[PDB]
């Protein structure tokens, strides 16, 4: 396939090729121009807080190693060893400050140095040059309010350039409200769908939950719980959604703080949330002290998702065209009383984690969208992200970014979908950016 | 009997259970519980749901399953939370997991779902502290499969309380799982243990 | 006890079985039927097929496996054939595949296969109207090993009915098994389960 | 692999490179030329017999519904969801007027429209075009005696005329005796062998009876069981063979109307076919009507084969070069005593279902053939199908087709292979066609 | 009660088997060796391997795993060795390997392995012979999960050998398993079965 | 990927790809280039000695069948049917005069001709050439002392040549001993590694003993039990490493020879060892005496290893580019007491068996470094190989091929991977014979 003239996304994100959800041919051509270029979620400074430790995060099929430094900062290095390629490191969370490999016993630091060399001066002589044989270090790593990402392309713009418009949306909880706590260690499950199938429906999908979800919402009675089975769509403005130039984008349903979570924690939640929107407002401005506590649906592009409120946050890492190893998160805001961030962890988990009742009903839905990809009759077929198109505006006053001011709708497909289409057709940063100069008109045509 | 100095490789609490049943063993406890186990799997893997809160769940239940976070062997300084729930459901919780499951709107559910459960390596022992408490220990392979050719196999140890609730009923108070798969395999763990 | 109108996943079979158990407990039963099931399993594990026939299986036997059709939960309307015999064998069928299995032709055959059964979650209830019928609930997991690297496992809950016969011996007289998984994964079927 | 030019079956379908049974490549060119190009089987009007019913069928590697219209015609449809793809239907049989997708709840009938849309008016207003998002049509849906065939290519021969001469053969117990009913659900069990093995098997392959199955002829004591271990070879005139132009083809053994089945239902069966057999020759004719009680052994082009009075009717449905998912049926005469379709049924599963000892004994035959053509030093390998060759009539004064007037051969099997060879070097029917204007005289020289 | 000539699948040594276990069953027998066996397994599964090796193994054991190489049903004239050990361990041997298994530089014990065992089909009937000697026999499934997606299952048939030693206690004194797959694939077999 | 110019294997052998041990296409690539061209371990006389007898070996991804002809000679013959490809032979040894195939009953000999077909003169008459029918042979088949090897390419250089410089170490074990047996049968166990990541660490990885089998050292208590880990470097004079022209290399660790046998075992093979030493003094001299009580880790390229006095022999079959199936055999000298044969063949599978506590050692190395060299960030990485270089000679007075005379290092290393190099981009033998005109001073740069 010819990535620089193939038509896989139509003009303003309306449709999508369906071989896109199957072709392992794309999926390895996903590898270099989707998951080499951008931004990956690694870990937060809470589960790094100390020097000497680390993680161990994928970025894309890679498996990095993330550690702090003792000045404060962190690294990641490529989790394999220089000389004959072993994986150093074979835990997932630690301290310490190097990396012995079981193989041969070469040792690096905590800053990827090559630091011993079993029986060097015997062995090696002076021949080794240790200071050329340091890890493969991962070129970009930056901090988003203590959520750390990292990219292999040195010329990627800054995390909070690429965030672009939906950085807007995620201040409120992220830096206004004190801070959040990302609560390890993440649950893990391998689902049959491509990585764009939850990572789509994470960044704009309203629509399925009325209806996917019927059974969760009766069940649980959660806030969001009238929807269930269609019985009633939200109030005309009771939400929106927005996307950004790089891709990111999320569903803003206005006051929903107690999120998915069940009866037992939304009379908590709604009087916390409230609470500190009322200090908020001073501050930030009642919009977005309303923002602070309205349930966001958002995908950081590519691959990384998120609730707010209910603090879901997922990464799909992707294993092939029809695999992808699910991690999932709690979030949880750091002045919360620990009684209550327990239980929210809890929370997420019992809703979105590997036993999570509401992610079960998403399970068949990505992985038949994903593996009917692969079928001959469907391969050049168009998956359709047409809803609200010629309703969108750019420029808000209010609103920043390509926004629907409606609660339901495809807005948010239509710009991940956009900035999709340019990476896999671009070689580079700079074409992305040529590809992307009238990215806000493509997406609001008709209007 | 186990010294964990010794045997580096034992965790103090598994230490602490194992002694729970190498001293008094009462074979009418260990047939008991068999028939407890094997009874409660029954009603699980005919999708008795509600007959399964009525006559195997105590109201006072803690079912919990974690996911341990691979550590090293040698780690002795990072501190932070070891493992997730899985599942730490209280009656109320488990309810709602049952209403969900019998829901006509649950999708998954249609076709039905078969279940197979597979329940081996049964211990009893009263607890030496309250005498109305009964321990348990039993392992689980529970073979799901739907759809024609999905089919998820689940492998796990069961730590149990077991309880005389209304009736004078044995009822579970407690089920505890350290699950062995770190990642799963098996699409999710949406299924009893 | 299962009222299916409120366990909505239940079936009307299901519920029936289940009644069967809870009621009269023998433990004695239980004791006798883990035994015969036991040497059943020895007997097929190291295909020793004429003496299963012969110390096993009933003249009157039915043997009998159903793969049944995945249909809407919600179904009502559509009321053709809902299952397929896999196996639906009296005695004489049971003898042909038996001589299949010992025929030097039988190419498949050689090199020999290896069968490793694990019964589990046995019941045991006399039957309430013919005293002389045993009711035996039980699981198999079935594992079958041949060529090197070709490996089959199969599940399956299986409902029996023993009764005594020549010589006073227990045999079977009826096996039933709903096989769990529409699509086969393991070739063929080709095990006695 | 340049599959105009490559020589996969040599002249006359003498000889075929092993790799056909292994090459993934050449399996995903079949997906094009072979199974959207030609007839496949979908059902029966006895499993779909009133309005509103409807079953699910593979055709190739996708998945159909194949549903009974008010009218009483039947329409098929991809089961995929329009919007975003997800798989539409999840059970196999069932009646209903329409089908909801679980995602976002879109509806269609049974006729495929697209019939609402949740909250239509809110969401889309009237923007959405809901004539243009009817499920994806079978563009062919034909019956040969209630038997419902399917094909994708609008430019596809009526399955009539696709039949060619075997159909013929096949109209004396599909259409004389009254007709046929097909008894379900399948049995249904996956195989590590490319599709073609069975199906060369069952169109042309008696010559494997007396080995292969020497243990099942010994035990079961069926009719066709003097043949066991090669203790005899039929005599002169026991049958014959034929292929046609499209590729089907078959094995007639004259008079074996209890076929497969065990000592225990031949008296009765033979009674039966027999007492038909008398009716029938005053009214086709006593070559017609002996056929009619003659056991056909049949490969409808490309994967659906049966052993006509045996009543097994198979699906060699295609998932990878080395994997099939084999759909087992029964066909039973309609107008036999209920308690005897009964007892049929069973013995076909019993013989030739997933547990079936027959069918058992071609496991390892075709499992291995197949994955030894991906083995390096067997890919150029030439399987081959001489037996017979120079002997084959073509335009015989009482039987049609290219004829072996011999039980034992290979005719059917090369006349399988030279249309599967032209259709893989084609781009189309029209192709098909002008590489298949000799057919006949290629398949009869050297007589 | 097998005779081999007529049942032609069966092994010499099979029938000998089987043979120990029809004639006397002593319930009591069967019990005793359920929690021995169960024991066992716990304390394996908790790797508690000193602890094995002190409580659960004799001092003259012999601990052994044959891998039999696939030949002709019909095979007659060749002659030569027609299995390996995959184990073939006594006290001290075992002990090697217990003690490979405790070290902190076995690099491929971290993160902590973890094991599940479920023993199912346990007979036991005491030797004719030596009054002293308990045969017991029993099924294992294994599993074994590491490095957060890697998954093994082991299935197995165990022949045992248990003898009362230091204490009065039952210990091992001989296992024998003939292991069913030819070519493993689960990286290894390095567990203990 | 072009071959003939893409530089997988420095110049030297100093370093190689990553990709090599994940590549599926060069996986594809190796079947024609190395395993096509090469030879490929089979058997051993010991385990086919008598007329008739036969055992089943895989070369490459094929399996043969490898035959004791009337004559004495040895034949193999693939084990594929001429007839339609079925695997012909499903056990792995016997004694038979003939082979028949259970599709059709075709009898072929142990000498590979079609010596009979069922009913062949009903059927084909006299049209069946049987003559060109026989089963496909391998080309060149030979024996070192007992140990035969198969090549398909007639153009191969006879296996003593083939061997090189690495036959003058292995003489006094295979030729000087008095001979050789191999017992069987193996061991069998498929790990997911590409074979290449055993062979190097077979041909010359005595660096990771220390460090990857410091358990197994100090557990075992064998002789090379100082190094447990990497307490002590051995002495200066300790051993040395080989390599070879056309690939195979091996290490020399002086005296070793109760190897990794456990203190059980060591005093007795240290008698019988240096009392077969003293003998050997006076006939091949003290050097070559030394040797044969030596331990030798050794690969004969591509893919067969041993550790000699140790006793272990393993063939490492390749699957895939990261499935690989372990054949390990034990090696013992035919004048050893029969009960001392026993105990070193239980010890070889109890140390590198499928339950080995040594290979289980080597397990993560194997698997991690052949699965790294998938992932995207790995790929184009290098892996080293440059221990020792510039301090290796050719043609010492004493010990020929291209030697280090160190105990540890990297030499045969960059010899198996010069020659590797050669044969990848090389269309036969005489274009790897230019490619390697000028083997050793490639090897020797710096010195
Ligand atoms: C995915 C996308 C949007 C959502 C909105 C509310 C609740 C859950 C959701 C899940
Ligand atoms: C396949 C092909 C031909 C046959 C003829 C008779 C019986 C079974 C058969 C199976
Ligand atoms: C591999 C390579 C070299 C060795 C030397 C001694 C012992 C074991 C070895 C295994
Ligand atoms: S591979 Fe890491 S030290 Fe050699
Ligand atoms: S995918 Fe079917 S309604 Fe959206
Ligand atoms: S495939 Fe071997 S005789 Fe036909
Ligand atoms: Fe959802
Ligand atoms: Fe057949
Ligand atoms: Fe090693």
């Amino acid at each position: 396939m010819n990535y620089n003239n193939k038509i896989l996304v139509s003009e303003s994100g309306l449709s999508q090729k369906h071989l896109i959800h199957g072709d392992e041919e794309l999926f390895q051509h996903e590898l270099k121009t989707i998951f080499a270029r951008n931004w990956l979620f690694l870990t937060h400074d809470s589960l790094i807080p100390a020097p000497g430790d680390y993680v161990t995060a994928k970025m894309g099929i890679d498996e990095v190693i993330v550690s702090r430094q003792n000045d404060g900062s962190i690294r990641a290095f490529l989790n394999v060893c220089r000389h004959r390629g072993k994986t150093l490191v074979s835990v997932e969370a630690g301290n310490a400050k190097g990396f012995v490999c079981s193989y041969h016993g070469w040792g690096f630091g905590s800053n990827g140095e090559l630091q011993s060399v079993p029986f060097e001066k015997d062995l090696y002589g002076e021949s080794l040059n240790k200071k050329c044989l340091g890890l493969k270090e991962v070129a970009r790593v930056e901090s988003f309010h203590g959520f750390i990402y990292g990219c292999f392309d040195q010329e990627a713009p800054p995390l909070m350039d690429y965030l672009g418009d939906a950085a807007w949306y995620l201040e409120p909880m992220f830096k206004h409200s004190g801070g959040l706590e990302l609560v390890g260690p993440p649950g893990k499950v391998v689902i049959k769908a491509n990585w764009k199938a939850p990572a789509e429906n994470f960044v704009g999908d309203a629509y399925h939950v009325g209806w996917t979800h019927a059974s969760s919402l009766r069940s649980g009675e959660s806030i969001f719980s009238s929807l269930a089975g269609n019985a009633a769509l939200p109030p005309e403005g009771a939400g929106l959604q927005m996307t950004s130039k790089y891709g990111s984008g999320m569903g803003v349903l206005w006051d929903g703080y107690s999120g998915v979570h069940s009866a037992d924690l939304v009379p908590e939640l709604m009087a916390f949330g409230g609470a500190k929107q009322e200090r908020l407002n001073k501050e930030i401005g009642d919009v977005r002290a309303r923002i602070y506590r309205s349930h966001l649906n958002c995908t950081v592009f590519p691959n990384n998702s998120m609730l707010t409120c209910s603090g879901v946050f997922k990464v799909w890492n992707p294993i092939d065209a029809n695999t992808t190893e699910v991690w999932t998160y709690a979030i949880v805001e750091k002045d919360m009383p620990e009684d209550l961030k327990r239980r929210l962890a809890d929370s997420v988990q019992r809703t979105f984690g590997p036993a999570g009742f509401w992610e079960s009903d998403d399970n068949d839905n990505m992985e038949t969208a994903s593996q009917n990809g692969k079928k001959y009759q469907s391969r050049d077929s168009d998956l359709l992200s047409n809803l609200g198109f010629g309703e969108d505006v750019y420029g808000d006053a209010v609103y920043p970014g390509v926004v629907g001011k409606s609660a339901i709708g495809e807005t948010s497909y239509r710009g991940f979908y956009r900035a999709y289409q340019a990476h896999v057709s671009s070689s580079n940063w700079a074409e992305f950016e040529h590809a992307s100069s009238t990215w806000h008109t493509e997406l609001t045509k008709t209007t | 009997m186990i010294n964990i100095q010794e045997d580096k490789l034992v965790s103090a609490h598994d230490a602490e259970e194992i002694l729970r049943f190498f001293n008094c063993h009462d074979s009418a406890l260990q047939q008991e519980a068999t028939t407890l186990l094997t009874q409660e799997a029954h009603l699980l893997d005919i999708q008795a749901y509600r007959a399964w809160l009525e006559h195997c769940v105590g109201s006072e239940v803690q079912y919990q399953v974690i996911s341990r976070e691979l550590r090293a062997a040698s780690e002795r300084r990072y501190k932070l939370n070891e493992a997730m729930n899985v599942y730490n459901e209280n009656f109320q919780q488990l309810k709602v997991r049952v209403e969900h499951q019998l829901d006509p709107q649950n999708w998954g559910n249609s076709p039905k779902l078969r279940f197979t459960r597979f329940i081996t390596n049964v211990q009893a022992a009263m607890d030496v502290n309250d005498k109305e408490l009964l321990h348990i220990r039993s392992n689980v392979i529970l073979h799901r499969a739907r759809r024609g050719n999905q089919v998820d196999v689940f492998y796990a140890a069961r730590e149990d309380k077991w309880k005389r609730g209304e009736g004078g009923v044995r009822k579970l108070v407690q089920r505890f799982v350290d699950y062995p798969e770190r990642i799963l395999q098996t699409h999710n763990l949406m299924v009893f243990l």
